[PDB]
RNA sequence: UCUUAAGGUAGCCAAAUGCCUCGUCAUCUAAUUAGUGACGCGCAUGAAUGGAUUAACGAGAUUCCCACUGUCCCUAUCUAC
RNA sequence: UAUCUGGUUGAUCCUGCCAGUAGUCAUAUGCUUGUCUCAAAGAUUAAGCCAUGCAUGUCUAAGUAUAAGCAAUUUAUACAGUGAAACUGCGAAUGGCUCAUUAAAUCAGUUAUCGUUUAUUUGAUAGUUCCUUUACUACAUGGUAUAACUGUGGUAAUUCUAGAGCUAAUACAUGCUUAAAAUCUCGACCCUUUGGAAGAGAUGUAUUUAUUAGAUAAAAAAUCAAUGUCUUCGGACUCUUUGAUGAUUCAUAAUAACUUUUCGAAUCGCAUGGCCUUGUGCUGGCGAUGGUUCAUUCAAAUUUCUGCCCUAUCAACUUUCGAUGGUAGGAUAGUGGCCUACCAUGGUUUCAACGGGUAACGGGGAAUAAGGGUUCGAUUCCGGAGAGGGAGCCUGAGAAACGGCUACC
RNA sequence: GUCGGAUUUCCAACGGGGCCUUUCCUUCUGGCUAACCUUGAGCUUGGCGAACCAGGACUUUUACUUUGAAAAAAUUAGAGUGUUCAAAGCAGGCGUAUUGCUCGAAUAUAUUAGCAUGGAAUAAUAGAAUAGGAC
RNA sequence: ACCCACUCGGCACCUUACGAGAAAUCAAAGUCUUUGGGUUCUGGGGGGAGUAUGGUCGCAAGGCUGAAACUUAAAGGAAUU
RNA sequence: CGCCCGUCGCUAGUACCGAUUGAAUGGCUUAGUGAGGCCUCAGGAUCUGCUUAGAGAAGGGGGCAACUCCAUCUCAGAGCGGAGAAUUUGGACAAACUUGGUCAUUUAGAGGAACUAAAAGUCGUAACAAGGUUUCCGUAGGUGAACCUGCGGAAGGAUCAUU
RNA sequence: GAUCCUUAAC
């Protein structure tokens, strides 16, 4: 039943405004999703002019995309590891935009193995020609190799689970990934 | 709801109420033109003053 | 200023990610737009490392409506400053004027180096903050 | 106010309708239609005060139901259908071909057109765009849209519709030296013959127009309506041809033909 | 004017000073010989036999209130000696 | 319609007020009071409370009928005319009343949404609903309860009603119902490198992620790891573009994934010309509806600029612990301290901030008639607001609704 | 001067519009070619492009004043009107009076302020001074 | 140090009225109905009343700010005999 | 033989102060309580769409007498189930009641002290003339009362005047 | 140097 009008707030100088209107419909807000992990459940809430809103709550499996490939796969998420506004959100494992999370991303692991086949650690002519065409690009760098070998990928959720019920996201690649890993290890 | 119906007054009374010269002039005019009350002379004076105001606001320009 | 990433979050222009896979000249890419109406983006804003998601040139805001101008009166609060619009209110009873003024708070991008006693021009835009509704588009001082 | 206003009273209706204050404490509210609430003419006042073809609102609604009055070739069984500028009304009985065109006094007055002009129509293209499936289309002043337009046509041009299909019969480009019709304001009901214009980026471009009497005034872009080239208009004009006669002449005209 | 010289001025008061007297009025209470504020022909107030007031202080005297309670309704039980 | 006179003195000239004078979309009261138009009329005090009666319901040829209601087939054999009732649909958020709160609030003018809905209306917009994809599909088309009526029931009592019997689904879950051009992944080999093909699936928008495109201004040569189009192969390369305003991460198409699937007659009234291998076959128009929507009106929210009465016996105010700004997030139809977390200390003010008063709703307006001005404007129009006081909410596109509910007083 | 009416092969002041005596009155790309060097016999093949229009910009400031949309409709002055004058309110009039025809319902303040627009007189700000000053 | 003249700046004096004013009078109290050089302060009939209250300064006396209820037709200025 | 001042006498009216740790109403506000609607972790009355064996074994087959699938006149037995009224953890909007006060008003109050206005009151004459001590101002003291006196000031003085 | 006062205005 919260409100979103400015008529309840103090003036820029500090003048206390009087009560001129009762709370109105267009200035309503409603309680946050605080979506969690486990046993997906989606609630549909009817808003101004129909416009059904899907409130994520305990959503488990989302969709996540690679940056350089434009390639997205559905995958489960292990749970949030950082959130830029709060640490209590990190602790209670809620999903919000611009939060970095760990994902198993074995869909991406098998995807890379089936696409290029360069193993970590330590046959058909069509596939040989395909690899010859798309070769000389699997020596990008070492951080992505280490992340893939560990098997827990750092992906930032960028959608709003409290509107569309989708913890859709993009993996961290390059500058943002370096920033967040430095942040988590900075102690 | 309804549109108001516009009315207006037709006579403006003289500011000085009792002076011999004006009182006798209006009385003689009414009596010799066969009028019963001063409403006629007041209303025609109001109209004549309206016309003279129009003429003044007209001739004040080139 | 010294550090761009002092924030907890990663400040980046939305929907702009630069592919490191290739190695091309000027590997960093930055996005900007012409606010129009004759104002030109500073050549220092051309290569600057700031983000200012509300900037009229690099951010996502757009300028439309009223173009105002005034002298900055205080510059102690971040990415935004307030100016004095000193005008004369006419009093038809006494046929004379009187000096009134309004402090309109507006937004300054890090591209411009503003100060008190400097003259700036601002443009009406989408509500940026509780009070801010303008961004500076040009500085007339030197 | 908890929802749209559905009524409309006298003293609030637009001036170009000219309703007497008495004989009704409400003013026919135009419905949702093809043209704005103000700069449009509902059929009820046209048929009760502008024509006297039906002397009462019940009668007008009856004749509007029983399919004797059709607008734009379509019957439009709406008791207060808002008929817009340069719209065509075809009354099959008695062959009454009306054009809803602004007179020189700034009102909608009866205008007689023949079969050809009651058949065809003009329109100001309001915005060129491309919609679903990448189809180019344009939206005109009546809100009517047409798809697949010639890419030559741009904003603030004229398009001619044959009334058999939404396809554009002919196009009129907006450029220097073109006869224009201005609808709105104090210039309402005038022919302008645009000559030169200025941009003034930011909004509200104004254009200088000098008519066939070499009288030159200025009006905004949304107010004018380019109707044809020099000389022959692409629609017939009601008496006057949009000239704004000097106020000093109609008294002589009335004293002659009075 | 008389008596012994002057005749109680500022103040203050049923005051630790008032007989009558549990004075009269107001307030506090359900109810008040109590308290406080007023009144004052004050048995018998009163100006360094100091008058009036006064913040702070007080194991000084008095009234009301909040808190608290076996003071009481109305007693009961327990420990040591 | 630029007007003054009486009163201070024994008399005078003055200041000065008192009084007189005239008018009120300013009331009231008294004396009085026949009509032609003519109309204000519980406004001040009491936005106090109400006995009683009414003010929102509604349908066509065309959403659903069997009441055992009315009437008749010389034209339908299953009604097809009204149709009381009841279920669905759209309202009832319009209108009207009052002026309580309200002093940068509202409001007037001016701006903007490049920051935000689309049934209502208008024009147009799905041969991609073959979705374990060639015997799982019936496409001249599959299902589940139920309101009148039937009853032995109710009280000072409700616009109260439950279990029994079948009825209609546009009440609600389902999916096939009318081809591709072209592209990517699957998937036999010439034994080899100028390269694949039989056949399979995928390509509409409705939500989201990530990547693209969406800049032709005058200008010349050479290896590139691999010629990009097709061949005279000293490469001609032309047609490389899809577009406006001040420009956009605009519109818009494209790439890999998205849907727990949001979608595209499983409807009603009106004709029946012709093709025949004479079949409950082959065809075909006029009217409402949701659909992806695109865009136009009816709008609503937020909104830039300026402007509001009397007060200093209100001078400093603003941070419950958001006050100013920033980052990130959530919520909203949307931007935004609208709300949360973190950071710095800011923001307004003698050009009157903050506070108090308002017998203060604002404007278009009314009254003066020299000019200038003064006072009011609840109220016939517009913009707000409220339905006894705040608070909350369902439904609905649109109510914090009161002739709608949920509580307290 | 022409079958109660008025045009001018000049003497008055000029709202005004141009160029000149130091008055420098502001881009490069462009146009059917501009005041056109084209002249074939006095529709005829070659001056400096923004007098109108597209991209690079130099719009440094005001106040003021003159314009042009805008403060909605009644309400204001008012055009017109045998609502008998009328206040009002928009009518109504002309006939072939059995069929028909037609003028009408405009203009100013548009209560402050923003928007483009000619001027720049009246009061400031601004320039180049131990020259990082302009070409 | 005096005398004569000139000048600047002063404290001031005589006459008319150029003017002003109700007059007394005034070289300013003039250049103000032929009304505008700049600017500050104060007043709006006589009382109640410089009172009450709230502030504020003072040791106090008091100072500064400063009402209203109510009452009244005059109170006042300058001159005439 | 004019006017005129103040104190004390009588009547009325007006406001002011005032014990009552006064009262009421209205904000706004620290710490508390808190209906109800709302989102939510839980909760499960109550409604069936699909398949199965253990059945007396009908009625129909190969002998016609035992040896055998079929829908079934049934029930503690397996899931995918999907709708779900009660109730209930956490959380927000948050109506109504206390304890303190910014503060805004309205109002009761024993008494006190003023002011104003009432035909001929008393006591004295303070000012108006040099008003009989010129008057006035500020300040301080005194005093039945006007008022008197000290100090400084003013002329609005009773002097525009002593080369 | 006592010469203090004058039933109430018109």
């Amino acid at each position: 039943g919260i409100s979103r009008d400015s008529r309840h707030k103090r003036s820029a100088t500090g003048a206390k405004r009087a009560q001129f209107r009762k709370k109105r419909k267009f200035e309503l807000g409603r309680q946050p999703a605080n979506t969690k992990i486990g046993a997906k459940r989606i609630h549909s809430v009817r808003t101004r002019g129909g416009n059904k809103k899907y409130r994520a709550l305990r959503i488990e499996t989302g969709n996540f995309s690679w940056a350089s490939e434009g390639i997205s796969k559905k995958t489960r998420i292990a749970g949030v590891v950082y959130h830029p506004s709060n640490n209590e959100l990190v602790r209670t494992n809620t999903l919000t935009k611009a939060a970095i999370v760990q994902i198993d991303a074995t869909p991406f692991r098998q995807w890379f193995e089936a696409h290029y086949g360069q193993t970590l650690g330590k046959k058909s002519k069509n596939a040989e020609r395909k690899w010859a065409a798309r070769a000389a690009s699997a020596k990008i760098e070492s951080s992505v190799e280490s992340q893939f070998s560990a098997g827990r990928l750092y992906a930032c959720i960028s959608s709003r689970p409290g509107q569309s019920g989708r913890c859709d996201g993009y993996i961290l690649e390059g500058e943002e990934l370096a920033f967040y890993l430095r942040r988590l290890t900075a102690k | 709801p309804r549109a108001p119906r516009t009315y207006s007054k037709t006579y403006s009374t003289p500011k000085r109420p009792y002076e011999s010269s004006r009182l006798d002039a209006e009385l003689k005019l009414a009596g010799e033109f066969g009028l019963k009350n001063k409403k006629e002379i007041y209303r025609i004076s109001f109209q004549l003053s309206k016309i003279r105001r129009a003429a003044r606001d007209l001739l004040t320009r080139d | 200023e010294l550090t761009v990433q002092s924030e907890r979050a990663f400040q980046k222009q939305p929907h702009i990610f630069n592919n490191p896979k290739v190695k091309t000249s000027k590997r960093t890419k930055r996005w900007y737009k012409n606010a129009g109406l004759g104002f030109k983006t500073p050549k220092t804003a051309i290569e600057g490392s700031y983000i200012d998601k509300k900037c009229p040139f690099t951010g996502l805001v757009s300028i439309r409506g009223k173009i105002l101008t005034g002298t900055v009166v205080s510059t102690k609060m971040h990415r935004t400053i307030v100016i004095r619009r000193a005008y004369l209110h006419y009093i038809p009873k006494y046929n004379r004027y009187e000096k009134r003024h309004k402090n309109v708070p507006v937004h300054v991008s890090p591209a411009f180096r503003v100060q008190v006693g400097d003259i700036v021009t601002v443009g009406q835009c989408r509500p940026i903050s509780k009070t801010v509704r303008f961004n500076v588009v040009k500085v007339s001082a030197a | 106010a908890r929802g749209p206003k559905k009524h409309l009273k006298r003293l609030a209706a637009p001036h170009h309708w000219l309703l007497d204050k008495l004989s009704g404490c409400y003013a026919p509210r135009p419905s949702a239609g093809p043209h704005k609430l103000r700069e449009s003419l509902p059929l009820i006042v046209f048929l009760r005060n502008r024509l006297k073809y039906a002397l009462n609102g019940r009668e007008v609604k009856a004749i509007l139901m029983q399919r004797h009055v059709k607008v734009d070739g379509k019957v439009r069984t709406d008791t207060t259908y808002p008929a817009g500028f340069m719209d065509v009304i075809t009354l099959d009985a008695t062959n009454e071909n009306f054009r809803l065109v602004y007179d020189v006094k700034g009102r909608f007055a009866v205008h007689r057109i023949t079969d050809e002009e009651a058949s065809y129509k003009l329109g100001k293209v309001k915005k060129v765009q491309l919609g679903k499936k990448g189809v180019p289309y344009v939206v005109t002043h009546d809100g009517r849209t047409i798809r697949y337009p010639d890419p030559n046509i741009k904003v603030n041009d004229t398009v001619k519709i044959d009334l058999a299909s939404g396809k554009i019969t002919d196009f009129i480009k907006f450029d220097a030296g073109k006869l224009v019709y201005v609808t709105g304001g104090r210039n309402l009901g005038r022919i302008g013959t645009i000559v030169h214009k200025e941009r003034h980026d930011g909004g509200f471009d104004l254009v200088h127009i000098k008519d066939s009497l070499d009288n030159t005034f200025v009006t905004r872009l949304n107010n004018v309506f380019v109707i044809g080239e020099q000389g022959k208009p692409y629609i017939s004009l009601p008496k006057g041809k949009g000239i704004k006669l000097s106020i000093a002449e109609e008294r002589d005209r009335r004293r002659a033909q009075q």
